[PDB]
RNA sequence: AGGAGGUGCAUGGCCGCCGUCAGCUCGUACCGUGAGGCGUCCACUUAAGUGUGGUAACGAGCGAGACCCGCGCCCCCAGUUGCCAGUCCCUCCCGCUCGGGAGGAGGCACUCUGGGGGGACUGCCGGCGAUAAGCCGGAGGAAGGGGCGGGCGACGGUAGGUCAGUAUGCCCCGAAACCCCCGGGCUACACGCGCGCUACAAUGGGCGGGACAAUGGGACCCGACCUCGAAAGGGGAAGGGAAUCCCCUAAACCCGCCCUCAGUUCGGAUCGCGGGCUGCAACUCGCCCGCGUGAAGCUGGAAUCCCUAGUACCCGCGUGUCAUCAUCGCGC
């Protein structure tokens, strides 16, 4: 009776793969990543500043 | 000469006012009580609405060729109010156009390709260009310059 | 008349560019018709995000890009010149993907 | 700002006082030297190089 | 012969020949085009012309991209190339130039990108 | 659809809009000529480089100018006699066809009530419509004071213009009268210096004030 | 959908680095890389020293043969280790080298230049330190060591530069250490030479 | 263990601004007892601590620029992108049989696309500038005076904000301040107030036709296309995991016609009925379809913002959050 409902929609069905956050997680073609995460991580997938 | 070669808003008068003839087409009961598009805030002023809707309906067959129920609904609907909310474009009505679509194909003047829609028989063909060419040799007299 | 239409996708332009030169001595050393290695549309891949952590401040944001090159090469179907294509090295970065159509 | 760089402006002084009679006046002509004279890899900074180089040829003559 | 135009994202392609005197863009007649300022453009280059190189050839434009206008620009763009190169003719080079200069030069003119910051309303529409 | 057509191919001949070819028409103000363009033109749009330069108002033609006047009459801190003149719905800006039908219709109604060339009514009216006489503010030690001041011509080109264009567009506002009949009778007063044309009026107004702060 | 492939294998390929850097802080996590073949994936790491990696016998590397297989569920890996060819031209290594340093307590300014001038002495051009957070007491402070040449800003410093960031712990809290390093090999477009 | 429990004047990074600012510094020498000063100052120029000429200083570093990305012209290569380029060959429709138009073959013309290179360098001429730096003018050229638009934004401060994302010292609870679930709330309301949309209509409202995009995005997906419902939508399903299938049409504009200036033939708020859609469920707390309904407002004082060329205005479209939901944010 401790476990979290399975949510497949609303902001709780998705989940920040790093810092564990349920704000906003882009889902370009499917991070599951933080908004404050990408950047720190970004230069490391190859992304670049033009 | 083809209807390429004359201003459709003179064509689509004299298509409807020739269609008006044959008994094929005819407006349902519905007809009248409904407007011309869901993007459409008042009914049509005129009565002959419906005879001018497949006139311009069989004039893209000539054009645009096998094109379908949806594509077509798009190409007729437009911008429409929302309140407060600006603008939006919208989309035509489905069955008004789909038996209109019915008709003309029960008319012969156009068959269908399914999975593309429906092209224009070459009846339907040579009954739009000889339209046409009535007018264009009507249009050479008052224009001469269209003799060229 | 079979041909082998190879498509080489790669974030690298260079490392592509070798690969490519290895495919198309290939041809000429095998004798075997090549047409030219046509450069498909560059994919442009772009994610916008704001710079700040928390929400106080002006508005700025980053716009990162990605941009994948992709490569078709068609040949003919010769023995000899596909089974020497399974032995090219290829990067880690760069990606082959090969079909045989009629 | 159209102040020619720095360190263009140093470069160009060791060209002249190196090959003085390897340049002319002609903006094309010094440009190729310059393209092998050094190991330039931008072509804009290569423009730059011939332009200055090419006016201290033009003002050698004069004085 | 053919002939290429470019305006802001219009790009049309002009093929020439020697014929009776139709201009068609797109398969349509250069007289019964519904836009009359776009028609006014498109007629304009051909006037200095001369007629006699009016019905000396026919000329049939396909254009694609950007506005109407954009596509009236287009067309004329490539008209004027078109007919000069088959003219071979400096006076009407001249008498073009005189008259507009992008005839045979064309306007780069492209569109700004949007910055942020009310990024809809243009690269330089800020708040209060 | 013969008007449409006939306006077509009849300016087949180099002539403005459709009619009114500009050899007839004549400066008679010295300062204006070497300003005002009349070169022959049939379409009066180039949207050329003409804001790219220090001078490209010179080249730029008359009548397009009268239509660029006319594209941006709504909404800004001027408010004639108490009016927030917007142009809310369907406004002009970004529409230039619109603007060429409506000069077209003025043109027409300018001839017929005139009978000759509108072209002529037009210079005759910017001519009667330029200022003369301004004022500035000039300082030393930090006590301000009004000067009079001469004005470039092509400023009294610019001035007159909108002038006309911001009574055309006052008095279709909120009326019944339609946009172009206001326009072309705006033009008809000014033509012949009657005060209530709100350019003419505007004009006098501004050459007065000077008048006195010489 | 090749696009998500590309970003797939790329988000997983430091999923595992910030594992590593989690476990392999004591031996210097250097740096890693991954090559696909039929047999499996072959990961490699760079480490400023191996022996802590294979811990003893070996255990230690088979247990990050299992977790690596299943946590990222990877097909096959096989580990390789090596050594880095010289920590003193990698940002990180000497970051996290540093940060351990002041760890054991070491004086700041005393493992700070102690740092600096080995990296100076193994080669490299320019060396930059920067040590942010309470140093001296409550209230925060940052201080800047730098020495040789180094470019901060534009392309070249995006690519040329080795950056490493390193966070320290202590009974007080936490402090940041910043270390760039320019390696002797870069050339600068500004640099022009005469034949 | 855990706490979105406190402590941002305990921190780390990270962000805003100062500020794309012209600035900040050091090695040695020199001056002063000394805090310190010189360099880094003075005339001209620079977008600039950019350079030119003089100097008790000579050099160097960081910053600027150089660097990198997109656009604009050309050369080469590249073809399942494009084409009655030309195209014999075949088919069809019109016609005055001349000719006009559409489909297959067809080859690379040309478009498009992505790899390399050139082109624009004060390059040349005239003047200004001391003859220097540099500035102005002129020609030619697609493009000139940093070509244009962007990315990269130091030394330090702002105990600015962020510990309510991550890591994090101190302190509090630790069957509570931990975890799970239900329900409500996070909207509620006389208002002051920042930023947006619409209205205040001739420009309009209504009926048909005519010419026009690209950003992108698409697999519990884009979905043509077929069928039905006026519609919301419902049943099937081609193609497509992507130059190849789809979103897809542009709108703004004009053409032929009706209403003709009024709080109304404007405006739709508000209110009822029925029907449709997502989600287990949408009174609190979603959107849509048709009917009836019609609110204020007819230009808005003080005050005050923005913009300088494809720029401002007008018009629409894609995209993040998303099952629906934007007058939301970014881009075309």
């Amino acid at each position: 009776y401790n476990k979290r409902k399975p949510r497949k929609f609303g902001k709780g069905a998705r989940r920040c793969i790093r810092c564990g956050q349920y704000g906003p997680i882009i889902r370009i073609q499917g991070l599951m990543l933080c908004r404050h995460c990408f950047r720190e991580v970004a230069p490391k997938l190859g992304f670049r500043k033009y | 000469a083809t209807v390429y070669d004359v201003p459709g808003d003179l064509l689509v008068e004299r298509v409807a006012q020739r269609l008006k003839e044959i008994p094929e087409i005819k407006p349902p009961e519905w007809a009248p009580f409904v407007k011309t598009g869901r993007h459409k805030e008042r009914l049509p002023e005129q009565e002959d609405w419906w005879y001018y809707r497949v006139a311009s309906i069989l004039r893209r067959v000539y054009l645009d060729g096998p094109v379908g129920i949806e594509r077509l609904r798009t190409y007729y609907g437009g911008r429409k109010n929302r309140g407060h909310a600006p603008e939006k474009f919208y989309k035509a009505g489905g069955s008004i156009i789909r038996k209109a679509l019915q008709q003309l194909e029960a008319a012969g003047f156009v068959e269908k390709v399914p999975g593309k829609g429906r092209v224009i028989t070459p009846k339907g063909r040579s009954f739009l260009d000889k339209i046409a060419t009535e007018l264009k040799k009507e249009l050479e007299e008052i224009i001469p310059e269209l003799k060229k | 008349m079979q041909k082998a239409r190879i498509k080489i996708a790669s974030t690298n332009v260079r490392s592509l560019d070798e690969v490519a030169n290895q495919i198309k001595q290939i041809a000429e050393r095998t004798g075997v018709r090549m047409s030219g290695p046509i450069p498909l549309p560059t994919k442009r891949i772009r994610i916008t995000t704001r710079k700040s952590p928390d929400g106080e401040g002006s508005a700025t944001f980053d716009r990162w890009e990605l941009r994948v090159h992709k490569r078709l090469i068609d040949i003919e179907a010769d023995e000899r010149a596909m089974r020497q294509i399974m032995r090219i090295r290829v990067p880690e970065d760069v990606t082959i993907e090969i079909e045989l159509i009629s | 700002g159209k102040i020619r760089q720095g360190f263009i402006k140093r470069v160009a002084r060791e060209l002249v006082n190196k090959y003085p009679n390897e340049f002319t006046t002609d903006f094309e002509h010094n440009k190729k030297k310059v393209q092998e004279l050094t190991n330039v890899t931008s072509k804009k900074i290569r423009n730059r190089i011939a332009g200055y180089v090419t006016k201290l040829v033009r003002m050698k003559m004069e004085g | 012969i053919q002939t290429t135009g470019k305006r802001k994202t219009a790009i049309a392609r002009a093929v020439i020949r020697e014929g009776k005197g139709r201009v068609r863009i797109n398969g349509k007649p250069v007289e019964i085009i519904e836009p009359e300022i776009a028609r006014f453009t498109i007629l304009e280059p051909l006037i200095l012309a001369g007629e006699e190189i009016w019905n000396s050839v026919d000329i049939d434009v396909k254009v694609e991209g950007g506005g109407f206008m954009g596509q009236a620009e287009a067309a004329r763009m490539a008209i004027a190339r078109a007919l000069v190169e088959w003219t071979g003719d400096m006076s009407l080079k001249e008498k073009f130039m005189k008259y507009d200069r992008t005839m045979l030069v064309g306007d780069p003119r492209r569109t700004e990108p949007h910055k942020p910051n009310r990024s809809t309303k243009g690269p330089r529409a800020k708040r209060q | 659809a013969k008007p449409l057509n006939e306006r077509f191919f009849i300016p087949h001949e180099i002539k403005v809009m459709g009619r009114w070819s500009t050899e007839d028409v004549e400066v008679r103000d010295p300062s204006l000529k070497p300003y005002i363009n009349l070169e022959p033109r049939l379409l009066p749009h180039t949207h050329g480089r003409h804001a790219k330069k220090h001078f490209g108002k010179a080249n730029v033609h008359i009548v397009e100018r009268l239509i660029n006047k006319i594209m941006r009459s709504g909404g800004s801190h001027y408010k004639v006699a108490g009016h927030f003149m917007r142009r809310e719905h369907r406004s002009l800006n970004s529409k230039k066809v619109k603007a060429y039908e409506v000069v077209k219709e003025a043109f027409k109604i300018i001839e017929q009530r005139t009978g000759k060339n509108p072209i002529q009514v037009l210079v005759w009216a910017i001519e009667n419509a330029a200022p003369r006489e301004d004022t500035t503010s000039v300082m030393f030690g930090g006590i301000r004071y009004h000067v009079a001041v001469d004005i470039s011509p092509m400023r009294r080109l610019d001035v007159a213009l909108r002038n006309i264009a911001l009574g055309a567009s006052a008095k279709c506002y909120r009326n019944k009268m339609s946009f172009a009949e206001a326009l072309a009778e705006e033009i008809i007063l000014a033509a012949n210096k009657d005060p209530k044309s709100y350019a003419y009026s505007k004009k006098l107004e501004i050459e007065r004030i000077a008048e006195s702060s010489r | 959908a090749i696009e998500r492939y590309f970003i797939r294998e790329a988000v997983r390929e430091m999923l595992i680095d910030e594992f590593l850097e989690k476990e392999l802080r004591r031996a210097g996590y250097g740096g890693l890389d991954i090559k696909k073949t039929p047999l499996g994936t072959k990961v490699i790491i760079f480490a400023a020293n191996p022996g802590y990696v294979i811990g003893r016998g070996g255990r230690r590397i088979r247990e990050l043969t299992r977790i690596l297989e299943k946590q990222f569920g990877l097909e096959n890996p096989q580990i390789e280790v090596e050594e880095i060819k010289n920590p003193y031209l990698n940002a990180k290594v000497q970051a996290v080298r540093l940060a351990q340093a002041l760890e054991r307590g070491i004086h700041f300014r005393r493992a700070a230049y102690a740092a600096l001038r080995a990296i100076m002495n193994n080669g490299a051009r320019g060396v930059e330190i920067r040590l942010s957070g309470k140093l001296t007491g409550e209230r925060a402070k940052s201080i800047r060591f730098y020495q040789g040449y180094l470019a901060k800003v534009g392309n070249p410093a995006e690519t040329l530069v080795s950056k490493g960031y390193a966070q320290a712990l202590l009974k007080l809290g936490v402090i940041g250490v910043k270390v760039a390093i320019m390696p002797p090999g870069a050339r600068l477009p500004d640099e022009i030479e005469i034949i």
